[PDB]
């Protein structure tokens, strides 16, 4: 099922999965707002496809500039192949097609040159892409700023003229809050560290919370973990420590 | 009257569009917001946390357990200091790493 | 008029290049230095034609009090005249700006000049020039026993767009230098290969075009239907999946990409 | 040098101690911006030679076409690399970083 | 004959600038992976950092 599968994806970002279940109807409504601004920027008079245009003028441009190099005359009498073999006979007209033949050449061997290197920049940026269908559109990639902004949740693909859009979707956290922390807590003379978490205070009281997202708890032998006595650690703060049974 | 964009034979170069000095600035934010907040600047706003808070998250991301690094801090911010120093000699000498 | 310090032999001079630079009067004795004269170094800064009709110009690497030396603005039209001096005369390290108002704030670039200043169209409109702005300043409330946590969250939807193919063309090379001509293709077959060389380095483009859009786009094998209910816990995919009610595969909004790429 | 591990089916080896190390690494991020006045490389300040360089075609336009898009591409090879946060964070004062 | 030797040696100079500014362009996007990737986070790509 697929909130059982955004659930599994908030793992992966280090939430808690019951962050998702208890709220699933605004994340499902943040996520259909976010999709209809895409959509209005779009339908807008802005064009964001400028990467995949510039691909495409830039083609039309060197065939334009091809065409026009066979009205240079490169030295001879004409530029017009026929007037030449009109107008002379083939001793001295031999010295004026040289000429043309010569320039044809290398205007050619110009424009091949520059579509080969041309082409090795679109081969590296289609290999980027298919490295991006692997890992951000059939996974969940940890690697930062790879699949968007933020701690990726998962991407979706769009087919372009010569190209291809992929739809981020990411983790944003919002507002937050001040709190004071500590490393450990001595209890017994000895020290208790968190096992996934934080230990924070609201000014009178101590709990312990996950990192990514404010969720107060008693501190447990449930949640921490002892390790060593009271002297060592810098910081280290009395309180107790509530044995569950 | 000295126009040196004439006395080249057409060879000229062009400025970059950023300075030295602003690169300076954007290298500096970059490590403040490191050293300040670890890891949050880069995915939203910046949220602050202690140094030694930070190196424990760290610490537990390569496999080490976060008491390892408490009861080792003057251990571990010594040879921290050492290992920058080495960098700074061997730069300040002859041989040249560029 | 020239410092330069020869020897009782010598006669001219010479650079890097090995072009005249000075030269000796054959009959004053004195030296005397060469320069040449047409500076094409201008970069002119313009809006759009659809927006506006004034310009600024740009003197590269010349001082703001040789610019009528440097572009010999005496022999020149009155309408160039009026870009050589004035009230709008600043010094960059690009060279000197002259036609656009040096304003104190700083903005987000919109066209470089260079060495860290940009040109707005800005507002009667006018050109302005200012010092770029790298963003807005920060301070962390850091202390040693203070933290951040959050206590909301943000669902973000981004775009990021890649080119994957271009297109695929074709030459004839006896057709393009000698056509339909056999005095011509006859005296070109005395350049041996040339051709031949042509016409397989754009077949080996042609076939790599095709390449790039499978590694892309067919890494699965097998064509998966989605299910005619739509019960996604309230997630609400219909933009994005195709639409039946066309001749196309295609969502609604791979039809608004289709239409803002002009082939 | 040669080296030989002590494999066997019932022994491992733990570390029992660590080393903090800082090592540094080097890469180019642009290049010099160049450009050349196409007709004063080849005909400088002459009249008989900027005449007959017009039955080339447009080889000088297309010169610094490819020139003046490797000067562009610079400045945005270094906008990805160092232009990457929008926020310019100051580090405080008091530097107690454990 | 000066100005089809020149022309060429202009042409030579440009298009080799070419290949060169195309490794610097690899270069860069391998810098830019690094400070999202090792500066922005911690990474665990084997000798990545
Ligand atoms: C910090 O949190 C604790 C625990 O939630 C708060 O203690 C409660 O305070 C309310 C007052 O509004 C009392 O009615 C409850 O009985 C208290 N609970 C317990 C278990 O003692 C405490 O007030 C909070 N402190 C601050 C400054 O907000
Ligand atoms: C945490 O509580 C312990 C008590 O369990 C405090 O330890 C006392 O420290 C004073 C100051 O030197 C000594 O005179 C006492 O003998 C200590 N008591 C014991 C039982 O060892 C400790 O100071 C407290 N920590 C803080 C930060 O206040
Ligand atoms: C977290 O943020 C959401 C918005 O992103 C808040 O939801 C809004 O709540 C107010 C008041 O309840 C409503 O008027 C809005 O209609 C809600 N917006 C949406 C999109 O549903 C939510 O209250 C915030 N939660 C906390 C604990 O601050
Ligand atoms: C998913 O969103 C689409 C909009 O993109 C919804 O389609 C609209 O539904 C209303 C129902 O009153 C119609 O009036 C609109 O004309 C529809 N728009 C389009 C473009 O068809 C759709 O209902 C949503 N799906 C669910 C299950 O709520
Ligand atoms: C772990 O290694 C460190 C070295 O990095 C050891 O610390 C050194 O100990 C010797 C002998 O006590 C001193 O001479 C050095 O000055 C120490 N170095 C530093 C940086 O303090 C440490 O003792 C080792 N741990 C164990 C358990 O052997
Ligand atoms: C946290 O405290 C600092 C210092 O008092 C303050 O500047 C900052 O705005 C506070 N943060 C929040 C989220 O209130
Ligand atoms: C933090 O600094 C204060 C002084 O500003 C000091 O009293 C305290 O012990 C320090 N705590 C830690 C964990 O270093
Ligand atoms: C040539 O005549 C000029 C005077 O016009 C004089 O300056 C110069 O020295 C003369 N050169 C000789 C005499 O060699
Ligand atoms: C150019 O014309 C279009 C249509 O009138 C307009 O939208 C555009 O903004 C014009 N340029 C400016 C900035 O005036
Ligand atoms: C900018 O500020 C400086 C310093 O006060 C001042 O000298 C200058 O006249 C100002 N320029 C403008 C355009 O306000
Ligand atoms: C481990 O090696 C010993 C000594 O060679 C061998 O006799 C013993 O059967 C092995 N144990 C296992 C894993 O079967």
């Amino acid at each position: 099922p697929f909130a059982m599968q955004m659930a599994y994806r908030f793992n992966g970002i280090g939430v808690t999965q019951n962050v998702l279940y208890e709220n699933q109807k605004l994340i499902a409504n943040q996520f259909n707002s976010a999709i209809g601004k895409i959509q209005d920027s779009l339908s807008s008079t802005a064009s964001a496809l400028g990467k995949l245009q510039d691909v495409v003028n830039q083609n039309a441009q060197a065939l334009n500039t091809l065409v026009k190099q066979l009205s240079s005359n490169f030295g001879a009498i004409s530029s017009v192949l026929n007037d030449i073999l009109s107008r002379l006979d083939p001793p001295e007209a031999e010295v004026q097609i040289d000429r043309l033949i010569t320039g044809r050449l290398q205007s050619l061997q110009t424009y091949v040159t520059q579509q080969l290197i041309r082409a090795a920049e679109i081969r590296a940026s289609a290999n980027l892409a298919a490295t991006k269908m692997s890992e951000c559109v059939l996974g969940q990639s940890k690697r930062v700023d790879f699949c968007g902004k933020g701690y990726h949740l998962m991407s979706f693909p769009q087919s372009a003229p010569h190209g291809v859009v992929f739809l981020h979707v990411t983790y944003v956290p919002a507002q937050e809050k001040n709190f004071t922390t500590a490393p450990a807590i001595c209890h017994d003379g000895k020290a208790h560290f968190p096992r996934e978490g934080v230990f924070v205070s609201n000014g009178t009281h101590w709990f312990v919370t996950q990192r990514n997202f404010y969720e107060p708890q008693i501190i447990t032998t449930d949640n921490t973990f002892v390790s060593g006595n009271c002297d060592v650690v810098i910081g280290i703060v009395n309180n107790t420590v509530y044995d569950p049974l | 009257d000295l126009i040196c964009a004439q006395k080249f034979n057409g060879l000229t170069v062009l400025p970059p569009l950023l300075t030295d000095e602003m690169i300076a600035q954007y290298t500096s934010a970059l490590l403040a917001g490191t050293i300040t907040s670890g890891w949050t600047f880069g995915a939203g706003a910046a949220l602050q946390i202690p140094f030694a808070m930070q190196m424990a998250y760290r610490f537990n991301g390569i496999g080490v357990t976060q008491n390892v690094l408490y009861e080792n801090q003057k251990l571990i911010a010594n040879q921290f200091n050492s290992a920058i120093g080495k960098i700074q000699d061997s730069l300040s000498s002859t041989a040249s790493a560029l | 008029e020239s410092n330069k310090k020869f020897l009782p032999f010598q006669q001219f001079g010479r650079d890097i290049a090995d072009t005249t630079d000075a030269v000796r009067d054959p009959q004053t004795l004195e030296i005397l230095d060469i320069t040449p004269c047409s500076f094409g170094g201008v970069s002119v800064i313009t809006p759009g034609t659809n927006t506006s009709n004034q310009v600024a110009v740009l003197y590269q690497d010349v001082n703001c009090t040789e610019v009528p030396v440097a572009i010999h603005a005496d022999q020149l039209t009155p309408t160039w005249r009026v870009y050589s001096t004035g009230s709008n005369v600043f010094q960059t390290r690009a060279g000197c700006l002259i036609g656009a108002e040096h304003v104190n704030n700083s903005y987000e670039c919109d066209i470089p000049i260079g060495a860290g200043i940009c040109a707005s169209y800005q507002t009667s409109q006018s050109i302005i020039a200012y010092t770029m702005s790298l963003g807005a300043e920060n301070s962390v409330a850091y202390s040693n026993n203070s933290i951040a946590i959050p206590t909301n969250f943000t669902i973000s939807v981004t775009t990021e767009i890649l080119p994957v193919s271009m297109t695929k063309t074709s030459v004839d090379c006896t057709m393009y230098i000698c056509g339909d001509s056999t005095e011509c293709s006859n005296l070109l077959l005395q350049y041996g290969s040339f051709c031949t060389q042509l016409n397989r380095a754009l077949t080996g483009i042609a076939v790599e075009q095709d390449k790039n859009t499978q590694e892309v786009f067919a890494q699965v094998k097998q064509i998966y239907k989605t299910p005619p209910i739509k019960d996604f816990g309230g997630f609400n995919f219909s933009q994005i999946l195709p639409d039946p009610s066309k001749p196309s595969k295609r969502s609604f909004i791979e039809d608004l990409l289709f239409n803002k790429v002009t082939l």
